[PDB]
């Protein structure tokens, strides 16, 4: 059911992330601390001990001091933390206060799902985003290459029949995209797709 | 891509 954390680390690799990321976490990432660079983290909604339930990409841009987080679904913090039980104030206070002089950072955040409803390819979209993230650092929620393939619909019709075809087309351009940038993706292709399927929430 | 919201967080 869905990406485990293995898969992604190889895919982001495959990107062109690798000297920037910091890994893949449960809830309790610690945040940018280490210095004032490019950085990147792939982090679960849920503790490593429920098992892990959703997938969110976290970046940071030390020219602007902007910390990106990208849920596919383009959640607000409220409803994260309402359906998730997730929230990531002490980790935006930890990162402000070792890397910003001010004691302020810019947090930039999607309002538009690019995911099914249904789908358990979470994992595979933030990926996509940390490849989009680590080419444009400062223009990566839309606007570049590798965002600009896919299309964002307001989170608020997440639910709604007129988007599905949107979000399916959406799914394809993910793994067309991936299989074109990532060997691991193209070798384990058949397992993943099946594994991330846009339907595979009502087929547990 | 997606349409973003971009938030000032002070501490
Ligand atoms: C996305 N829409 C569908 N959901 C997922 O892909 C969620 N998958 C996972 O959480 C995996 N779990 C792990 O890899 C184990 C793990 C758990 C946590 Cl909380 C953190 C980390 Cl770094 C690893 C999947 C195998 O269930």
């Amino acid at each position: 059911s869905g990406s485990s954390e293995q898969e992604l680390a190889a895919i982001v690799r495959d990107l062109g992330c690798g000297p920037y990321f910091l890994g893949t976490h449960d809830k309790r990432f610690p945040g940018f601390l280490a210095g004032n660079k490019l950085a990147c983290a792939i982090v679960n909604t849920a503790g490593r001990e429920t098992g892990g339930v959703h997938w969110l990409a976290f970046g940071w841009n030390p020219r602007s001091r902007t910390c990106y987080m990208f849920d596919p679904f383009g959640f607000s913090d409220r409803r994260l933390k309402q359906i998730y039980s997730f929230e990531y104030e002490a980790m935006l206070r930890r990162s402000a206060l070792a890397l910003s002089p001010d004691r302020c950072l810019s947090l930039e955040q999607s309002t538009q799902t690019v995911q099914g409803p249904d789908s358990a390819a979470c994992g595979l979209f933030c990926c996509m985003f940390l490849h989009a993230f680590v080419h444009w650092p400062d223009r990566p929620m839309d606007g570049n290459p590798t965002m600009n393939l896919l299309t964002g619909v307001p989170n608020g019709m997440l639910q709604s029949p007129q988007v599905l075809p949107t979000l399916r087309r959406n799914q394809e351009k993910l793994y067309r995209f991936l299989a074109h940038h990532s060997p691991y993706f193209r070798s384990h292709r058949a397992a993943i797709e099946h594994a991330t399927a846009f339907d595979k929430m009502k087929q547990l | 891509g997606v349409k973003s919201l971009k938030r000032r967080r002070c501490y």
